[PDB]
């Protein structure tokens, strides 16, 4: 069975450089090429080069000639691929790939699962987690309501309701890159608008790149006005 | 060097129908294309290799052809399984993908609008979420008023993966402003225009109200 | 065209020994240089593409380097079955065209 | 598995037309296409032209356009070199190889046929 397991999502400045593995099992790993593909937010793929594990032997892409750097340890049946001088435009999901025959082919039968790197200024930060308020004066017989999670660095956030118990008609959506350089979703739920003042619903946000674990409990907005 | 041009950008089958997508070379060099498959969050998985030949593990459904610089992928009958992006490859080049998503009748938005939080104006911002729900097509048009004054430029849209359920579609659009210009103004309000809908619908809030 | 210009008509080495093929592209061909190997009757192997990556079954003795227009083969620990022809070839653009060609003789002799 | 195998040696004289077989097997015939190269006496190694194995459409270099023709049989997996009013500089070696892509530059010739000899007899 084979199998290529790669390195943990990476967050680097521009002008830094990143490393990410790939480590094979289940082959010989000296026996086959192993290229690098990439794969930026909401685009294609695009082809790095390859490394023959076996001679050390390399070959990039002219886009990347001088910036990125392939290597291997057989001792640990490991492949890697530098980039350097990174830029915005390097966030990607970074894959190695491994093709289908012996010899040299274009067909890439095996992948590893990806390796997310988020080239970016911004530092490390924990949501700000505010109430969607319902309404039932709002109603499309059902009620909606949500949390905004706001300003956070860098992906991902995962949101659930009522620790799990609430899964029909959640939504959480895709997070949104903002001029600030911070990431910010919303998580939305519909319920029925008759239960708005027996149930509660709690949003459990956990954004682990900062260990933040955040329940905020979301009720209709309370009205004083005359 | 060679480009892949792939068509169409978007396919919107049902299931059981069949899939015909199509990659065109900007020059032909030979057979030597791959197809592949990829689904979110996922690596890519090879389905065809030599234009024609299916890679092991794929099922029969999966075929592909070519005459010269044309390659056509071809599902003969959908599965659930099957909508996901598309891409074709010759040598290090690749095609740009098309995303084969589930049509199915048209599904009207409900629409909700949140206003910002107490909470969230107290650190200097207002957030002002407007939620469309579980419509299809994915195509609809969110406007942002304030006071009747048309906005731009200042939201953004998100949209769901294609519901594994019911094929449908949620979007949020978040018109984001600070907590001055929020308290310059009164009506906000969320104009929402989609193919479900014989008129569009509007839901607004006047701030500090009930 | 591309020309690739192989200075070294004839060389004579020893068992044991090494030696170096030079080959000077007259355009900068990047890394798309390959070498080829040549014996009396057969036709050229590969030996080297990409510059200094080696084909299948090529021994590890026969190292490649170079990249824009100076190229190099290098032979190390040269056998006897080494007695031939050397071509260098630029594939970075077609037409592919080929060095003029470097005899390499072995005085041990009588092999391959 | 790859094998190119080519026709026997020719003994023409010179007017006369000669067609040279390139018999291929071990892979997808029309994932490469096939390279000819002469090798005459004192010229050294020039690519004549190439073909398209999948299509079938061939290109010939620049001094090897008009007496040289380039066909193909995809069902025979085989490639043809003709060349029309042999001339006495035509007495060469003929060769047919495999061109591959490995990125980043164009096709190289890692597989080639053992050769075709053509001598022009007066
Ligand atoms: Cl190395
Ligand atoms: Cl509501
Ligand atoms: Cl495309
Ligand atoms: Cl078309
Ligand atoms: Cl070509
Ligand atoms: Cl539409
Ligand atoms: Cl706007
Ligand atoms: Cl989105
Ligand atoms: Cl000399
Ligand atoms: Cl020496
Ligand atoms: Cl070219
Ligand atoms: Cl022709
Ligand atoms: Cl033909
Ligand atoms: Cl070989
Ligand atoms: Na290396
Ligand atoms: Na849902
Ligand atoms: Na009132
Ligand atoms: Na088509
Ligand atoms: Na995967
Ligand atoms: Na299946
Ligand atoms: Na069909
Ligand atoms: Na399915
Ligand atoms: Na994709
Ligand atoms: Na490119
Ligand atoms: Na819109
Ligand atoms: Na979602
Ligand atoms: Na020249
Ligand atoms: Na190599
Ligand atoms: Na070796
Ligand atoms: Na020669
Ligand atoms: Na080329």
């Amino acid at each position: 069975q084979v199998q290529l397991v790669q390195s943990g999502a990476e967050v680097k400045k521009p002008g830094a450089s990143v490393k990410v593995s790939c480590k094979a099992s289940g082959y010989t790993f000296t026996g086959y090429y192993m290229h690098w593909v990439r794969q930026a937010p909401g685009q294609g793929l695009e082809w790095m080069g390859w490394i023959n594990p076996n001679s050390g032997g390399t070959n990039y892409a002219q886009k990347f000639q001088g910036r990125v750097t392939m290597t291997r340890d057989t001792s640990i049946s490991t492949a890697y691929m530098e980039l350097s001088r990174l830029r915005s435009d390097d966030t990607a999901v970074y894959y190695c790939a491994r093709g289908k025959n012996s010899d040299y082919n274009w067909d890439f039968q095996h992948w590893g699962q990806g390796t997310l790197v988020t080239v970016s200024s911004a530092s490390t930060k924990g949501p700000s987690v505010f109430p969607l308020a319902p309404s039932s004066k709002s109603t499309s017989g059902t009620a909606a309501l949500g949390c905004l999670v706001k300003d956070y660095f860098p992906e991902p956030v995962t949101v659930s309701w009522n620790s799990g118990a609430l899964t029909s008609g959640v939504h959480t959506f895709p997070a949104v890159l903002q001029s600030s350089g911070l990431y910010s979703l919303s998580s939305v739920v519909t319920v029925p608008s008759s239960s708005l003042g027996t149930q509660t619903y709690i949003c459990n946000v956990n954004h682990k790149p900062s260990n933040t674990k955040v329940d905020k409990r979301v009720e209709p907005k309370s009205c004083d006005k005359t | 060097e060679i480009v892949l041009t792939q068509s169409p950008a978007t396919l919107s089958l049902s299931p059981g129908e069949r899939a015909t997508l199509s990659c065109r070379a900007s020059q032909s060099v030979s057979s030597y294309l791959a197809w592949y498959q990829q689904k979110p969050g996922q690596a890519p998985r090879l389905l065809i290799y030599d234009a024609s030949n299916r890679a092991t593990g794929i099922p029969a459904r999966f075929s592909g052809s070519g005459s010269g610089t044309d390659f056509t992928l071809t599902i003969s009958s959908l599965e659930p399984e099957d909508f996901a992006v598309y891409y074709c490859q010759q040598y290090e080049f690749f095609g740009q993908g098309t995303k084969l998503e589930i049509k199915r009748t048209v599904a009207a938005p409900s629409v909700f609008i949140f206003p910002p939080s107490d909470e969230q104006l107290k650190s200097g911002t207002a957030s002002v979420v407007c939620l469309l729900n579980n419509f299809y097509p994915r195509e609809a048009k969110v406007q942002w008023k304030v006071d009747n004054a048309l906005q731009s430029g200042n939201s953004q849209e998100s949209v769901t993966e294609q519901d594994s359920k019911d094929s449908t579609y949620s979007l949020s659009s978040t018109l984001t402003l600070s907590k001055a210009d929020y308290e310059k103004h009164k009506v906000y309000a969320c104009e929402v225009t989609h193919q479900g809908l014989s008129s569009p619908v509007t839901k607004s809030f006047n701030r500090g109200e009930c | 065209d591309i020309v690739m210009t192989q200075s070294q008509k004839f060389m004579s080495t020893s068992v044991g020994d090494r030696v170096s093929i030079t080959c000077k592209a007259s355009q900068n061909v990047r890394t798309a240089v390959a070498w080829y190997q040549q014996k009396p009757g057969q036709s050229p192997k590969a030996l080297i593409f990409l510059a200094s990556n080696r084909h299948t079954g090529v021994p590890d003795r026969f190292t490649g380097s170079g990249s824009g227009t100076d190229f190099t083969l290098t032979i190390s620990n040269v056998q006897s079955e080494d007695l031939a022809d050397y071509f260098c070839l630029q594939h970075w653009n077609y037409p592919l065209t080929f060095g003029g060609g470097t005899k390499l003789e072995i005085k041990g002799g009588g092999g391959s | 598995q790859i094998q190119l195998v080519q026709s026997g040696p020719e003994l023409k004289k010179p007017g006369e037309t000669v067609k040279i077989s390139c018999k291929a097997s071990g892979y997808t015939f029309t994932n490469y296409e096939i390279n000819w190269v002469q090798q005459a006496p004192g010229k050294g190694l020039k690519l004549m032209g190439w073909i398209n194995t999948y299509t079938g459409e061939p290109t010939s270099a620049d001094d090897f356009k008009g007496r040289f023709a380039f066909s193909l049989e995809t069902s025979a997996s085989t490639a043809y070199l003709q060349i029309n009013n042999l001339k006495n500089e035509d007495a060469a070696t003929y060769f047919c190889a495999r061109g591959d892509y490995y990125g980043s530059s164009s096709a190289w010739l890692p597989y080639w046929g053992q050769g075709t000899l053509v001598t022009v007899s007066a």
